[PDB]
């Protein structure tokens, strides 16, 4: 019923910066709460950041610190995800996930792997010489 | 059937000051309504 | 003789929720006007709510108003507090206390500063773990 | 037809102790209100100290509690501010006004600015010789 449509990506080198931008067409955006998670080739997929339903609360990785900045505008109800500094190892697809709720840190309970009932489809970003 | 008369005038000037007058004690607590002209001045633990 | 001692507080997280009690072991409530006063750290103790002697009559300040929620109950004799949407700066030790009769709010008298006759110990209310 | 003269004032020391008098030539006190005002050097005129009609009502400004008395006698038709434990910034023309009616605290109002209808002509006091 609900789709989630990511855009961006492209050719990065280390030292640039890119914005990826997330539009849900259906659900409404500041009552319900989206993130992001990546996936590497080879690995097992792992989370980026987070924001609440409750105003811009952010969450963060321990990877992601200081590098990784997440916004949300609900004028044309699309969240950014904005990054700097890429190094040679952030090469990975991105999906953008919304859960209703104030999902993330609520107790006892981080946005650990993928239990989110909204998905989409991913970009590529890569990055290289 | 009272014969009397009633005089009241306001005291906030000698009856109260910034901490608060604690010298006047009203009592809430009694076991059965008083008989007319009747007072009750002993202190004793009212449970509920 | 009159001893206005304070249960809860302790570790919580932004966004969460936490319950305060204060049960007087004097003398009882829908008599005596109570409220409740914080104390930030390096800061002056300012209150921050209170509940009249009669009926269910509530006050609240212009920073925490909506939030959180006051409420009593006569026969367990104890006054309850429910916090709601726990942000970063309202790490305070938390204070409950109590006077004769309808004191907040009373003709051109609010509760301004610290005019109650009774003070409690306090509990320590800590966010953001 | 209605006068007021301003009697007292002098040279003397920090910390010391005065008296000052407030008499009414036409009407009589203790049916009009009345109250005290200062005048500093290059400071606008403000308030000291009011009293009502009736009884013994009694009022101060904010950085002037504990340190002046008021009292007035209709025997001697006149007004005694005294003056206790004074400080160097305490130097200005002390003006005495009266007004019909208790307007001191009168409802939702004090006695702010200078509303007040009869005037008197004052004294100069000064401090630190």
């Amino acid at each position: 019923q609900v789709q989630l449509q990511e855009s961006g990506g492209g050719l990065v080198q280390p030292g640039g910066s890119l914005r990826l931008s997330c539009t849900a067409s259906g659900i409404a955006l500041h009552t319900h709460a989206t993130g992001w998670f990546r996936q590497a080739p080879g690995k097992e997929r792992e989370g980026v950041s987070c924001i609440s339903s409750g105003d811009g609360t952010t969450y963060y990785e321990d990877s992601v610190e200081g590098r990784f900045t997440i916004s949300r505008d609900n004028a044309k109800n699309t969240v950014y995800l904005q990054m700097n500094s890429l190094k040679l190892e952030d090469t990975a697809v991105y999906y953008c996930a919304a859960d209703p709720g104030a999902v993330c840190h609520s107790g006892s309970y981080y946005y650990t792997d993928d239990d989110f009932y909204y998905r989409g489809q991913g970009t590529q970003v890569t990055v290289s010489s | 059937d009272f014969t009397g008369c009633v005089i009241a005038w306001n005291s906030n000037k000698l009856d109260s000051k910034h901490s608060g007058n604690y010298d006047y004690w009203y009592r809430s607590f009694r076991k059965s309504k008083l008989k007319p002209f009747e007072r009750d001045i002993s202190t004793e633990i009212y449970q509920a």
